[PDB]
């Protein structure tokens, strides 16, 4: 039970925004220019780390 | 010719609609939205008064021979603001956001529109579709949020007289990008001609609540839990 | 990080199966959006009463703006302009008016000023574009054209996205006006435009386009052509702006006639519906995994 | 010119009825909330520029 719970929490943590416009990298890359995308990507990086 | 009598009754567990368009199968889902609280206090009208809109409206009716036909929404409803108008007849349904010079006691002549409004005005949006009103209980949920008027509906067979003790989820019916402000609404009736008639309907108001919904193997909502009703429901929502 | 290896098994890298091609599946609509009709109207409303139009169910092309005029200001906030030509939106709101040339700087989210607080206000989370181009040639009169008016006074502030049309005498004194002379003014003042006026005071036409996302299935996108449909292969897919990579197969899910997508317990997409042919497709990720190397010693 | 203001009741509606200011920018405090704050003392610097 504990192992399954920990894995489920880790997977579910991927839908959080961590104070960004979106939790999906694909649309961030497809609707923003490179100079402005990293400001959103780094927040996701920190949260997931 | 028209008599309106009021009463108060219990709502039990009714007025649950699909929150989004996402398919889910065999899962329990927590949602937060404007719902009708369980075992609430709904108003029973028996047979027009002008009622507030608040944040949303749950409407229920069980009349036969198509006595009730449509609703009107607005904020001043006389000459200064565009007003919604939903009209259901045998073949189709009209929806007009037009500005109407409403009569003092609007009604349907049955079929001239002079009994409802004297004339139209400067308006743009209009819509027409298959009739909404398709022994039988008809339930509707109306809500206006962020530039969108949303209507959910459900049709059920009933054998009793009061609210049935059962569960039914209201599937989405229509979404419109109208973008006006609504504060009051009223019911529209049709009188054959001035013969006296009778009708009955139930009204309730929505509030922000958190629910726990159950999806079966086929993507249909079959049960729900109101997380703020009592300690047991709070425990169920926590677990 | 060594030139010699001992006997054992080591985990080195990961393998993944690469995609083969790309799939684009848009709905079949050929109707063009009335961007041209909204422009070149030969008459634009005043700033205090700005014109609003709703655009939906059409194909949006942004090259018409490019060939329209050399815009003085062209600023997009939530979206890069160059990528506007391959996105999908639910509906578009176009607000058109005419202001002074130097007032263009006041049309921005989180901005204050006479226009930004008394005529038009944008939300803090605005997602759209602003275009402002000179109109000295067409909206100027030699004697002076006063058809355009702007509001100068208001009792309180203005929230984003509302329009005020009520006309009345604004009160400045403590006593009720019931007049015009004693400290009571008119909020609406007529613009004065002349050809001899220099840059910064000639009329400028301003159009604000407002978009939205995360709503009903998208309608305003058709500038790219669709392709065929393939199954049982690792491919890149794009269904109405929903993009991904994986393998599409036949599905046995009983979608009710109003859903589009499908999620699971972890809340990730696993089913989709083809817009042009109503059909349920299961989506599975392409194969990936780890690689281990088994070696004896290098001795 | 520099002036020190202290030991009084500060009302900011007089500025509102004064004139339609071309520029009115507050940095550390939102202007609308200026009417219910408490301060130790105020420094007013006045001049005229282009
Ligand atoms: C509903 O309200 C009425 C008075 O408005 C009150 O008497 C009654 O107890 C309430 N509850 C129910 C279930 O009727
Ligand atoms: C019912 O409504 C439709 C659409 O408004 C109209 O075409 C039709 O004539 C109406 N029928 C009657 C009997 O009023
Ligand atoms: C409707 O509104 C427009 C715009 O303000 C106005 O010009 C017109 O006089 C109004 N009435 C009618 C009947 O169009
Ligand atoms: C789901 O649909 C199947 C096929 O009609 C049916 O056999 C099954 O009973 C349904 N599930 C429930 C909970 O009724
Ligand atoms: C708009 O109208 C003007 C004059 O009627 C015309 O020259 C022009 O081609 C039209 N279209 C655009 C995109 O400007
Ligand atoms: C707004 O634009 C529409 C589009 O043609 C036009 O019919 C209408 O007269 C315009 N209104 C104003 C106030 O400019
Ligand atoms: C559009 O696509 C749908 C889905 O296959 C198809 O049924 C319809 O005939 C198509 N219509 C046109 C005009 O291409």
């Amino acid at each position: 039970n504990h192992n399954a719970q920990a894995l489920n929490t880790l997977v579910k943590q991927l839908s959080s925004k961590f104070g960004a416009i979106s939790s999906v990298l694909n649309d961030i890359l497809s609707r923003l220019d490179p100079p402005e995308a990293e400001v959103q990507i780094d927040r996701l990086i920190t949260g997931r780390l | 010719l028209i008599t309106t009598t009021q009463s108060y009754t219990n709502s039990f567990t009714r007025g649950v609609y699909y929150p989004d368009k996402v398919f889910r199968s065999s899962v329990l889902h927590l949602t937060q939205d404007l719902f009708l609280p369980f075992f609430s206090n709904v108003t029973w009208f028996h047979a027009n008064p002008v009622l507030p809109f608040n944040d949303g409206v749950y409407f229920a009716s069980t009349e036969k021979s198509n006595i009730i036909r449509g609703w009107i929404f607005g904020t001043t409803l006389d000459s200064k603001t565009q007003s919604l108008l939903i009209v259901n007849n045998a073949t189709n349904v009209f929806i007009k956001v037009c500005e109407f010079q409403f009569c003092n006691d609007p009604f349907l002549d049955v079929e001239s529109e002079s009994g409802v409004y004297s004339s139209a005005n400067n308006c743009t949006f209009e819509y027409v579709s298959q009739p909404f009103l398709m022994k039988n209980l008809r339930e509707f949920v109306f809500k206006n949020i962020d530039g969108y008027f949303k209507i959910y509906s459900k049709h059920t067979p009933i054998i009793g007289r009061d609210f049935p003790q059962g569960f039914s989820a209201l599937e989405p019916l229509v979404d419109l990008p109208i973008g006006i402000n609504i504060t009051r609404f009223q019911t529209l009736l049709a009188l054959n001609r001035w013969t006296a008639g009778a009708a009955d309907y139930y009204v309730g108001y929505l509030q922000p609540r958190t629910f726990l919904l159950k999806y079966n193997e086929n993507g249909t909502i079959t049960d729900a839990v109101d997380c703020a009703l009592d300690p047991l429901s709070e425990t169920k929502c926590t677990l | 990080k060594s030139f010699t290896v001992e006997k054992g098994i080591y985990q080195t890298s990961n393998f993944r199966v690469q995609p083969t091609e790309s799939i684009v599946r848009f709905p079949n609509v050929t109707n063009l959006c009335p961007f041209h009709e909204v422009f070149n109207a030969t008459r634009f409303a005043s700033v205090y009463a700005w014109n609003r139009t709703r655009i939906s169910n059409c194909v949006a092309d942004y090259s018409v703006l490019y060939n329209f005029a050399p815009f003085f200001a062209f600023k997009c906030y939530g979206v890069s302009p160059t990528k506007l030509n391959d996105l999908c939106f639910t509906n578009v709101y176009a607000d058109s008016f005419v202001i002074k040339g130097n007032e263009v700087s006041q049309i921005a989210p989180g901005q204050t000023g006479n226009i930004a607080d008394y005529n038009y206000k944008l939300p803090d989370d605005f997602t759209g574009c602003v275009i402002a181009w000179n109109s000295n040639k067409l909206d100027s009169k030699h004697s002076g054209n006063y058809d355009y008016w702007y509001r100068l006074f208001r009792k309180s502030k203005l929230k984003p996205f509302e329009r005020d049309i009520s006309t009345e005498i604004y009160q400045a004194g403590n006593k009720p006006c019931k007049g015009k002379g004693p400290n009571c003014y008119f909020p609406l003042q007529s613009y004065g435009f002349r050809p001899t006026y220099g840059v910064g005071h000639q009329p400028y036409r301003v159009v604000v386009l407002s978009f939205e996302l995360l709503h009903a299935p998208a309608t305003v996108c058709g500038p790219k052509k669709s392709t065929n449909l393939v199954k049982n292969k690792c491919v890149n897919f794009n269904f109405n702006g929903l993009t991904g990579t994986g393998v599409l197969t036949k599905s046995n899910k009983k979608f009710l006639p109003f859903q589009q997508f499908g999620r699971d317990i972890v809340d990730t997409t696993d089913a989709v519906r083809d817009p042009q042919t109503l059909e349920i497709l299961d989506i599975t990720p392409c194969s990936f995994g780890g690689v281990s190397v088994i070696t004896p010693g290098t001795n």
